[PDB]
RNA sequence: CGGUCCCUAUCCGUCGCGGGCGCAGGAAAUUUGAGAGGAGCUGUCCUUAGUACGAGAGGACCGGGAUGGACGCACCGCUGGUGUACCAGUUGUUCUGCCAAGGGCAUCGCUGGGUAGCUAUGUGCGGACGGGAUAAGUGCUGAAAGCAUCUAAGCAUGAAGCCCCCCUCAAGAUGAGAUUUCCCAUUCCGCAAGGAAGUAAGAUCCCUGAAAGAUGAUCAGGUUGAUAGGUCUGAGGUGGAAGUGUGGCGACACAUGGAGCUGACAGAUACUAAUCGAUCGAGGACUUAAC
RNA sequence: UAGGCCCAGGCUCUGGGCACUGUCUCAACGAGAGACUCGGUGAAAUUAUAGUACCUGUGAAGAUGCAGGUUACCCGCGACAGGACGGAAAGA
């Protein structure tokens, strides 16, 4: 099935999407294990809309994706950057965008950390 | 699970007609009662078509002398000599639940006919 | 599934409107009952013109029921409430007519009877 | 006495003659192969040793390989034995396919339930502690054969089995008779 | 739910028997030689 | 002279699940069964039969044959239930600069449906057919007591008792059983006893997971590979998307178009992650007898 | 967010009828918190010592510790509530 989170059903829905954003924005984030373990499959649904280029996979990906900045120099946008930057890239890719890293124990509670990057 | 798919494909019906819940049929069911081989025949409104396969099932529901009488039937049962489509139904749904408490004129807005 | 304390509606000239289940008459821990099966019943509504008069403790046969009955094709039949017949001794009505439709499993057991006077059986 | 192992598929119905639904099990059963013998003078009592379903040669170990290599098959992955079986009939290497069962025939059948996990006492012996429930090997008595397809090696058995989806089988002929 | 009694040392140091630490799974770093968990990372080892 | 109750309850006890060692080499599978537990139930109808019997009225015993109920065990193919990361409609307010389209909050905001899994009220099956020794009883033959006598000696029958037949567990059964297959008998110290070190067959750590699961455990896999995610194609569910165009003063309707969307289900596909590694693991005592 | 109705008598009480329902026949699934595993921190009541089985007897109250027998490899984790000479109680 599917991870609880240890939160409840918004409050889970709303840190898949942050963690997604930032992730687009940043290409390379570290969180735990299992928030990885389950931010994968739904950031590799958003570049496989963003891949599409339509303006329906556009407004599906925008009722998804947070508003923010990817870089001020240009004014580019979170989604802007999606199906600009990142649809080019993966052009010839079947699956498989992102990969997983496992760091270690953090100090503060033990937790396993780990890096979730786009390949 | 598609070798269950080919082990059922044979007993699988095809002179079927494309009906859709909120359509009216007449169907026509064998009867065996005193032997001697009868037709009995419903008419109803479709209100269920859940299933998929061999297993699909369907349910047609009707009034008589004031009570309202539910039929289910599997989809390709061989009790079933052959199924016509009286009337188009524009719904805007797919289980059609509400109409067993709606009477009369109430539920006869359903034959907006498309 | 008629249990005690359930009420149905009558569907014969006998004069009662309304009835409501004492016992299940059958095996010893049978609590709920189906089509074609005979229960004691209490009239609690009755018109002032019949035969049976309320109050009185009388036998009847379970016609319709909302829980359908599955037959052995697969198919299934349900009504939109539970009805009754009054019944007397043997398998016979103590009326002259049955309003309504009546289910085909009245057939397997022998209530013919009843089953000639339906306007239809299903 | 008779049988083969299997593994379950799933359930669905078969619409019979008299136009009846039968609820139905399907079992495939590629051909089994009989890897060893027991005699009474030799082990104190008399059976045969069916295995089944071969696997990748990784996946086996030398003994594995070794003990199968007088019938001469790939390492199997499940191994029963029947007891009660005519000693004769089969030989050390021969097939035991889906048609020593016929339309008909009435066949006990053996799994092992689907797991629970701890249960309660409510749930387990109903109100006799609580536990861990299922994963436990049961027989279901006299269940009837509907049909044998010979080229997919399938078995439909009429009714339930025991056990999840993939899991291994065993279908005897009735005992009770 | 009173402790009738005391305990021995002798009961408690059998029930802290299985109360005990495992070794890490470490491998060493093909560049490098530093000591990192299996299926962990460590390109800068 | 009964009641309560309250831990969860340290301790004994009971249930479930592990770790260790043992079982004279080290391993992987398949098993016998000392012993233990479970099962043991009922209602109507058809027949014998309107039969024996009974003045009539009334009316069996036994044996068969159907159909129910309760209980028990399994399972989700069917009828339903739930199904808080599925689909849709809708109120208030607020936000993405605006229109359109969407997001947040209001019990999952409310309402109509529903995949997988789990379920009963649903479905399948069971309690059968038989055998053995008996107790109380009914008996044959027969002495004491020339006869007779259930009995003293000897032979029968005999019950929802009992043991086997059915189901399950079971070699820590320290009495530690049996069968098949694999590895072989290495190097050092110590004369001997014995002790260390690399290994063999084989496993484990670690990692991907679910048909398993509180945690251990169990099971499927680890780059000559489909274990999980993604992608592609499907199954089922909901039900006619956005944009554009048309008709209407407008709320809206129609076409494009079984359209769009789709968690846990199936098949292909190494695209991503199961990398490299490390640890453990034999060299087979003595006696007698048959060879 | 925010009252269930109707017909009665007695001035609020007793009623009666209807509606409605997990109160139950009889429970099933789902959500959260705790329980459970991991990292950090960390008490209290109680306590003659203790390597603390069961049965049948014996016995100043009721046997773990007495006699005779029967069973039982060593150490844990999670449950139950049987004993708990636990506390509540209360009759009296």
């Amino acid at each position: 099935s599917y991870r609880k989170l240890g939160r409840t059903s918004a409050q889970r829905k709303a840190m898949l999407r942050d963690l997604t954003t930032d992730l687009i924005i940043n290409e390379r984030i570290e969180t735990t294990e299992t928030r990885a373990k389950e931010l994968r499959s739904v950031v590799e649904k958003m570049i496989t809309l963003g891949k599409r280029g339509d303006l329906h996979a556009r407004r599906q990906a925008a009722a998804y994706i947070r508003n923010e900045v990817a870089n001020e120099e240009n004014n580019q946008d979170a989604l802007q950057k999606l199906f600009s930057d990142i649809a080019t890239r993966y052009e010839e890719r079947q699956g498989g965008y992102t990969r997983i890293m496992k760091l270690g124990p953090r100090r503060g509670d033990g937790a396993p950390m780990a890096i979730i990057e786009l390949v | 699970q598609k070798l269950i798919e080919d082990i059922t494909k044979e007993q699988l019906r095809t002179d079927l007609p494309a009906f859709r819940p909120g359509d009216t049929l007449r169907v026509h069911v064998k009867v065996v009662e005193g032997n001697r081989e009868r037709i009995q025949i419903f008419e109803g409104v479709v209100i269920k078509r859940r299933g998929g396969g061999i297993s699909e099932t369907f349910t047609v529901r009707k009034i008589s002398y004031g009570v309202g009488v539910e039929r289910t039937f599997p989809v390709h049962t061989p009790k079933i000599a052959k199924i016509e489509v009286v009337r188009y139904g524009k719904v805007r749904r797919a289980k059609l639940y509400y109409l067993r408490e709606l009477r009369g004129k109430a539920a006869r807005i359903k034959e907006i006919r498309r | 599934m008629i249990q005690q304390e359930t009420r149905l509606k009558v569907a014969d000239n006998s004069g009662a409107r309304e009835v409501l289940t004492i016992k299940v008459l059958g095996g010893s821990g049978r609590k709920t009952a189906n089509i074609g099966d005979v229960i004691v019943c209490t009239v609690k509504q009755a018109t002032p013109g019949g035969v049976v008069k309320k109050g009185e403790v009388v036998k009847a046969v379970i016609v319709r029921t909302k829980s359908g009955a599955r037959r052995s094709d697969g198919s299934y039949i349900s009504f939109d409430e539970n009805a009754c017949v009054i019944i007397r001794d043997d398998k016979s009505p103590r009326g002259t007519r049955i309003f309504g439709p009546v289910a085909r499993e009245l057939r397997e057991n022998n209530f013919m009877k009843i089953v000639s006077l339906a306007p239809e059986v299903i | 006495t008779k049988g083969i192992l299997g593994r379950k598929i799933g359930m669905t119905q078969v619409f019979a003659e008299n136009g009846d639904l039968i609820p139905v099990t399907v079992i495939e059963a590629a051909p089994n192969v009989v890897l060893q013998k027991k005699t009474a003078e030799n082990d104190g009592y008399e059976a045969i040793q069916l295995g089944f379903d071969d696997k990748r040669e990784k996946l086996s170990n030398k003994p594995e390989k070794g003990h199968v290599a007088k019938a001469e098959t790939a390492p199997k992955r499940f191994v029963k034995e029947l007891r009660g079986v005519e000693m004769d009939a089969y030989e050390v290497g021969q097939e035991v396919k889906v048609e020593i069962f016929s339309a008909g025939e009435i066949v006990d059948v053996t799994g092992v339930s689907k797991g629970k996990g701890f249960q309660g006492a409510i749930k387990r012996h109903g109100q006799l502690l609580p536990g861990r429930m299922g994963g436990e090997q049961i027989t279901v008595q006299n269940l009837e054969i509907v049909k044998v397809d010979a080229e997919r090696n399938l078995l439909l058995i009429k009714g339930n089995v025991p056990g999840a989806k993939k899991s291994l089988i065993t279908v005897k002929s009735a005992v009770k008779s | 739910a009173v402790p009738f009694r005391r305990t021995s040392k002798m009961k408690k140091r059998l029930r802290r028997t299985h109360f005990k630490l495992n070794v890490p799974g470490m491998t060493e770093c093909p560049s490098c030689g530093e000591m990192k968990l299996s299926h962990r990372v460590c390109k800068a080892c």
